């Protein structure tokens, strides 16, 4: 679908169009019922942009302002046109590489990934950054490091990423392949701290940045559970979710996996001192921890 | 003000539905009698909303019309497919509230799904979704407070597709939880009051009782209830209420040197951070200037679960710091008293009382009643070292700086004998406070008048302007083996890259002049990686010194900043392992294996 | 500039690079090799006349060499300790006779 | 940039070039030679590795070399039957590792 | 008017002279007696000219103030070192002459040098200075003119310091040669009139008689005098006054065929170039515009010393060329008359008549007889040759320009049967007035309906535009010997530098598909270095041909232009010699020599 | 001394300096007796320019323009402070090289500048274009090769320069010497040509350009012939002839040495067709081919 930002120049020319955007500005800001009705027709009110292109902050803040002035419940980020990416980008397990059924897939796709010059390219620019000691008390600057993660996971292709990323490989802990699947995203830069913050601290956080933001309101959107399909999603799309969890990396919210026997995932943070909301916080944990939707997707990837 | 123990109340409808038919009623909890309820709606805006219609008082929904096919449609929620999601909302005041009354109020979301079907047969149903939903929520409860009803476990769905029978319910699996069931409503309800500092979780495992021809049916499910921790208890200490405290030799800002607890039974919500509860504030009631604007508090609080019967508690912490860098020409003794009170106890006592045993005492700047009398062994190189010179109790300094110098004792004589004081030199660390000397011309020894020399080394305190000396004599009793043709010109020692080389050179930071050679074996990158160093003491140690810092062709190993080349590891600066017989050149180096 | 001196290149461990590391990571090296006799000048004719004469004992001066005028992208990798490496100007990505 | 490949220079005839001409006259040809280690790159250490592996069979690309990048003057002088010739790009004027 | 002999007039001039002193006499000459001379002096505009004066009639100079030293002072030139030069200037008419009348008419200088000295003892003097100067003039006369006085030969330094003895003259040594000696005024005196056509130098040998108590003094010094030619002498002829012209094949403008002289005694300087002097002007008497427009007369004299008895004289030269590039199908016959005069002969007769025998024909465009049927040996390579096509007398054209094109004789078939006509290309050299013929296509040959062809040759002269043709068949019967794999592309032979390669290579310009190989034996730089050719006809020839610019890789040798590295003589384009077995590659190329 | 053209710009400030310049340049061009006086005095009247520079077109000009309208006989190029320069412009024998009586001195001049990095540079700049053949009717470009030779013999050092063009040697002609002394000038290019005309005819040639004048004006200045002296010549300067026949290189006056037994010089070009007129043509000629001063200094050169 189309963008916002070329909708607000298209807007910017019709006399109604901008007289009564700036009438409205003003109303929202403190005859203006009847004004709603001219902004929902125009294609502004349905704008929603996309990745892959380099203008995006602009878009995000426009549609912010909108919409939040009058995060998760309603998302922007995605149309309702990605199922056709989706349903392609579900093929690349046949894409990836003939060799198969190794004692670990890990390794296999970090191997694919050192021989194209692409994903070669920027794993190494997301990587160097996250191990440059730059003094005795620092150990990398993170900045860096996770703006080079986001952009890798913006950019190189999908057959080669996600692999690397949820690589399947043989129960337990210990096992050559779990170190590398935990190792992929280097935690002791980008994923540890000396503390541990209770997560909804860091659910607003994330809040205020402009990128996490709407790489969260993917989350719950995508992975949301529901048991009375066989798939176990809502949305009945399995790379949906496999996008949305992993444009989270980078931003404040970067997971990992933790150190248990089934796949969980958990942020870094923790529901103590939470009080009385130990539900909310346990909730988004559930959510995030133990599901079936993001087990099945994670699980379909490995059976190629 | 009556607070909701849900936030979630949920149903589905269907179509075919008559007006003037109870839905749903929504229970409200009061602490007191006398204020009495009454319920009504909120969210006039949109036009389906006229059609629902609420009771003033009693708290039950009905309908005011009937369903048809058209109003399917006109009811859009985003994406065209069933099933269809709605949103109301809800508030109940003790008297009759204005459209302006519920938009300040707390409020409750009503999440019902809306189907296009008729009401289904009901000899097809599945026993597991007969009398409970697919997820469930867990209400909450507040600790000390008075009892009621809590929540409804009818579902209307159910009920009027197969009228026929009865339905009953009850508590299953239970050694002695005050809970119950009733039978005129059949409302789960709570025995009396509770207290959370005993007990903090209830599972539970309920059952709906009902009645068949084919055989009584039981079928059980479960969940737990949670508890909310008011206030109700003031802390208390364990152990003493004093601590000792010492300033000797440490008087940087930033450093700590108490440790003090306390504890309070409740818990201390993070977030969100507007908040005020069983959260500690700490003041002073001391004067003095000086104290005041020299000595720092610090707070830090956490939660423990482990010594309250597995109860989750709270523990704050208080130690002491102090504010700026301090003289050393001070002494005081006294005592700090620091109070905190738990402004959210409603109780007479809800303070305790620490003490700080503070001793404050100053330092002598003074050297040892011995001197310092060093020597050279033999015939130097430039940027060489021979002694290390401090104050006493010179390790232990922080907060310190000392500048060091020397004189010397014979102030004019002839130009000729003048020059024999240009063979020695001084250096300043910070980091160990102690002061590093080192040759610095060769072209002076080879006269018999400088074999001996006197100084008067002076140090000097910064801040204070205080001094101290005593006397240096340096005397050098190495030969000159056959060497005059060299001038004042000597390679270093960091790229002979190999054992013959290096033993048999003259230069840089050679005491002896012979740089010294190491032999690292291993297989593969190690921190003993062989090179060739001036002096093994210092050139690989870590941090460079400095003296390092005057050459680029002394040591880079330590100090060096550019590229390197070949198999290594390296932090910030300087190589900890390279893979090999590594080596360098003026700033660039490459860490290799020698297969030969 | 000449067209002999080529890029060519073959599939490798990164252990045959000898380099210490341990890992089961692979790559893609690059390199040229090829002749430059057509760039040559009067100077490298002399030299190669009076290396066949042997008239100069010992000194060998060099004549055209294919080398690489610039290097492919960085490269990183995990060793088997679980310790990342990088290396820097390892591989050509256009060489010419110079 | 090495500063052991050095510009040197020997004085020689011009029929000692081989190329011909019959004439007295004579000449200062100047030339690069010495190490050029200093410059080396992790590129430059693979090759040397895999030389001395034998791994590669026949193929054998350049390490540095120390070639010169500009070239003296032109010359002029006669021939014996009193004929001129001229010769261009003949003498080095400075000297690089490359 | 009155010209002079001579225009330096040299003495000496020293301190301690008096007023009314003659100093010095100049003579003129006159052609006839009625105009009688008057002399006066010029350039009155300096000071120290005040001094001199001199005789209106007579013609001698004399003095009108003494000598003193501040006088010397007073004189300023240039340098102040001894000798002072300056200069004087006179004139002379027949009339009294006003300060405007000299600078009008050709004057004479006169240099004398002034010292600072008196009188000199005139008892130290030697031989040679006593009667003549250091350097001398050579003056001159004119041939057929009225005889006169010529030179003064007394000098008046030597004259006046010592006036005890007299001296006098002779002419010596002469075969009855014109000259005389007068003692009345011992003046050097002309016997008669003369014709340089008869004699041109005159070597003397001149003496001075001196009378002397111990013995006669005779010294002997030499001189020539010069000769002034003036036309009296007309032209004349050796042979006849015809020459036989012919135009058939050469119509180019700026060609010559005739070649005709004059001879005139007399002499035609060639500067300054404003003259008229022997100088001939040719005019011509024809009207027609054809010939006029069409025809060209050429002028060149030299002078010649060898047919005139050893004596200098002149000679024209005249000969025929054409103006414009002329026509092919004109024919005409007539004489051209072209006179000359010789406008500086007042003389009755002063002319000539030449005559031109022009015959002008036409050519006939048209081939031979014969026809032309090529034919190729065996499977061929592009950009190869077969054979030459030209006209009758196609060697000795020049300024014709002429076209060639070919067509085919079956008009239209079937295209598979078209596409046989795509083997065979043409080519146009405007250097022999030819057309060369090459194979285009390989891929066509193997089909066996190309095996005969049949063209229709059209040769069109530009100008005229006529027309002329015939039959040409071409025949390949070379079976191809296992070769189909090759697509239509072949490397270059110019490259191989050496010979197995190139004889075993299929490339450009190969007629049996091998290029060939020569090998230059020599010591040194030779014409002949051996190298590799498509066909040595034409490759190494020196230049190139129409063919040898289509491509690059076909023969550079002789076509290429960017520079050469090794032995080598190049003219403007290609090799001319390489020291040794030279080689090329894409218009770069190394001539060396191989020791293996 | 000091140059014209800085006389020029000095009296172009005067107002009664270049007022009367004004007046003058009207007054020649058709009082002004008495504005002679002030000309007179102004250091222009005597200005004298020389080598070394590069600004000489415009001096030259200038004077000739002063002088010409109100030139063997006074000539400007050369101040007479030239002496000092003259003598020690005598020394270069003593500084030339070691190495000497040998069978040939030209090819030792040869030598010595194909080792300097100055006459070698210059000499093959003046050969190489001399030596280009640039078409088939051509053999080379004379203009380039001229004026590279001019500039050739104005800059590089005496001691390298003279040397190759007066080397002595033995007497007779086909000694291998004599060849290379005749060809350092590369005759095909700079001195032949189709036709030989008068000198006269050339005399006039070069008196239009403005350099071979003054490097004309400089020769019979300098090498007059005088029997009286031992020396030979007028103002008692063996280098000075020696400068002023090597200035005139490269203009239209190319001399070179001809095939006669003794040392005689001639421009290309004879006494044909001049008709009366032989006894000017025999004058310039002899005062060039045969006299003492230029033999004498030519010889001095010899005997180093
Ligand atoms: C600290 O004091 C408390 C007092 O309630 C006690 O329960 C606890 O065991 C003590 N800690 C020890 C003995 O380590
Ligand atoms: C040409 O004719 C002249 C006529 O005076 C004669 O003197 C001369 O000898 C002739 N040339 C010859 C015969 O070659
Ligand atoms: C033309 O004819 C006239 C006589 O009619 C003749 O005098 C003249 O010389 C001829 N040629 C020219 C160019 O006038
Ligand atoms: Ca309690
Ligand atoms: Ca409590
Ligand atoms: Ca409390
Ligand atoms: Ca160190
Ligand atoms: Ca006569
Ligand atoms: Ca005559
Ligand atoms: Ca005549
Ligand atoms: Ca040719």
């Amino acid at each position: 679908r189309l963008d916002c930002v070329k909708a607000n120049e298209l807007c910017l020319k019709e006399p109604g169009c901008s007289s009564k955007y700036r009438t409205m500005r003003q109303c929202v800001a403190g005859e203006c019922r009847l004004v709603l009705d001219a902004l929902k027709q125009s294609p502004l009110y349905n704008c929603r942009c996309k990745r892959g292109m380099k203008k995006e902050k602009n878009c995000l803040r426009i549609y912010w302002g909108i919409y939040q002035h009058l995060l998760l419940e309603d998302s922007p980020y995605e149309p309702v046109n990605s199922r056709l990416s989706d349903i392609f980008r579900l093929a690349p397990i046949y894409s990836g590489e003939p060799a198969l059924a190794k004692e670990n897939n890990c390794l296999n796709a970090a191997k694919a990934c050192n021989l194209n010059d692409t994903c070669k390219k920027y794993r190494s620019a997301y990587i160097s950054p996250c191990t440059s000691r730059v003094s005795t008390a620092e150990v990398c600057n993170k900045r860096k490091c996770h703006k080079a993660l986001r952009q890798f996971f913006d950019k190189v292709p999908p057959k080669h990423s996600y692999g690397m990323l949820y690589c399947s490989c043989p129960l337990g802990d210990q096992s050559a392949c779990s170190e590398r699947r935990r190792q992929t995203i280097v935690p002791a830069c980008s994923y540890e701290d000396k503390e541990r913050p209770n997560c909804l601290t860091l659910q607003v956080s994330c809040k205020t940045n402009y990128i996490c933001r709407s790489r969260l309101a993917d989350f719950f959107t995508n992975c949301q559970p529901e048991p009375l399909s066989l798939s176990g999603c809502l949305k009945e799309n399995y790379a949906d979710c496999l996008l949305s969890y992993s444009g989270l990396i980078g931003t404040v919210m970067t997971p990992n996996y933790l150190r248990s026997p089934k796949i969980s995932v958990s942020p870094f943070c923790d529901c103590s001192s939470s009080g009385n909301s130990k539900e909310e916080c346990d909730r988004f944990t559930e959510f995030f921890t133990d599901n079936a939707c993001l087990r099945n997707a994670i699980q379909a990837f490995g059976n190629g | 003000g009556l607070y909701f123990p849900q936030r979630l109340y949920t149903e589905n409808i269907y179509v075919g539905q008559q007006q003037g038919s109870p839905l749903l009623q929504v229970i409200s909890m009061r602490e007191f009698p006398t204020e009495r309820p009454y319920f009504f709606l909120c969210s006039h805006r949109d036009a389906f909303t006229s059609w629902f219609h609420i009771d003033e008082a009693s708290g039950v929904l009905y309908l005011n019309k009937t369903l048809e096919w058209s109003d399917f449609s006109s009811l859009r929620s985003g994406s065209v497919r069933s099933p269809k999601d709605l949103t109301l909302k809800v508030g109940v005041s003790s008297t009759p509230p204005m459209k302006v009354m519920c938009t300040i109020l707390p409020t409750v979301e009503v999440k019902l799904s809306f189907i296009n079907d008729t009401a289904p047969s009901c000899g097809q149903v599945e026993l597991s979704t007969l009398c409970f939903p697919e997820k469930i929520s867990n209400p909450h409860i507040t600790e000390n407070r008075e009892p009621g009803a809590l929540r409804q476990l009818r579902r209307f769905t159910h009920m009027s597709i197969c009228p026929n029978y009865t339905i009953s319910y009850g508590v299953v699996a239970g050694s002695s939880v005050p809970f119950a069931v009733d039978d005129s409503t059949s409302e789960l309800v709570v025995t009396a009051q509770v207290d959370r500092e005993e007990k903090e979780v209830y599972h539970l495992d309920i059952v709906c009782m009902v009645r068949t021809e084919r055989n009584l049916e039981e079928v059980f499910r479960s969940l737990h209830v949670n508890i909310y921790d008011e206030d109700d208890n003031s802390p208390y200490v364990n152990g003493t209420d004093t601590e000792d405290v010492l300033v000797e030799f440490d008087r940087s800002e930033g450093t700590v040197f108490g440790t003090l607890f306390v504890y309070d039974r409740d818990t201390t919500p993070v977030y969100p951070t507007n908040q005020v509860q069983n959260k500690l504030v700490g003041t002073l009631m001391t004067n003095d200037s000086w104290i005041k604007n020299n000595f720092a508090i610090e707070h830090k609080f956490r939660e423990e679960k482990a010594i309250f019967g597995n109860v989750r508690g709270t523990v704050h912490e208080y130690k002491l710091k102090l504010s700026q860098n301090l003289s050393v020409t001070e002494q005081r003794s006294f005592l700090l008293g620091y109070l905190v009170n738990d402004t959210t106890f409603p109780g007479p006592e809800g303070t305790v009382l620490l003490h700080f045993n503070v001793t404050v005492l100053p330092v002598p700047i003074r050297f040892s009643n011995v001197t310092y009398s060093f020597t050279v062994s033999q015939k130097a190189t430039t940027y060489s070292q021979i002694g290390k010179v401090c104050v006493e109790n010179c390790q232990k300094f922080k907060g310190i700086d000392v500048t060091y110098q020397l004189e010397i004792v014979d102030r004019n004589i002839t130009a000729e004998a003048q020059s024999c004081y240009w063979a020695v030199s001084l250096a300043q660390n910070p980091n160990d406070n102690t002061g590093v000397l080192y040759v610095n011309d060769t072209k002076v020894l080879r006269r018999p008048e400088c074999q001996e020399l006197e100084y008067v080394v002076i140090a000097q305190e910064q801040q204070n302007k205080l001094q101290a000396k005593t006397q240096l004599t340096v005397s050098f009793q190495g030969e000159a083996d056959s060497l005059r043709t060299d001038e004042p010109r000597f390679p270093a020692c960091a790229e002979k890259r190999q054992r013959g080389d290096c033993e048999a050179t003259r230069g840089l930071g050679a005491p002896t002049g012979r740089c010294q050679w190491r032999q690292g074996r291993d297989k593969g990158i190690s921190k003993r990686y062989s090179t060739c160093s001036p002096n093994l003491g210092t050139c690989p140690d870590g941090y460079c010194d400095a003296i390092e810092s005057k050459n680029i062709s002394i040591c880079p190993q330590d100090c060096s900043s550019e590229a390197i080349i070949g198999g290594y590891e390296r932090d910030l600066y300087g190589i900890k392992a390279g893979h090999g017989t590594c080596y360098c050149f003026e700033g660039k180096c490459f860490c290799e294996r020698d297969e030969p | 500039q000449g067209r002999g001196c080529l890029l060519k290149e073959i599939h490798l461990n990164v252990t045959d690079l000898d380099l210490g590391y341990r890992t089961k990571e692979e790559l893609i090296f690059r390199y040229c090799s090829g002749p430059c006799h057509d760039a040559e000048t009067n100077y490298d004719k002399i030299l190669n006349n009076l290396t066949h004469n042997k008239k100069l004992d010992k000194d060998t001066p060099s004549r055209t060499c294919c080398r690489p005028i610039a290097f492919d992208d960085d490269i990183s990798f995990l060793d088997d300790s679980l310790e990342y490496h990088t290396l820097k100007k390892h591989s050509a990505k256009k060489c010419a006779c110079v």
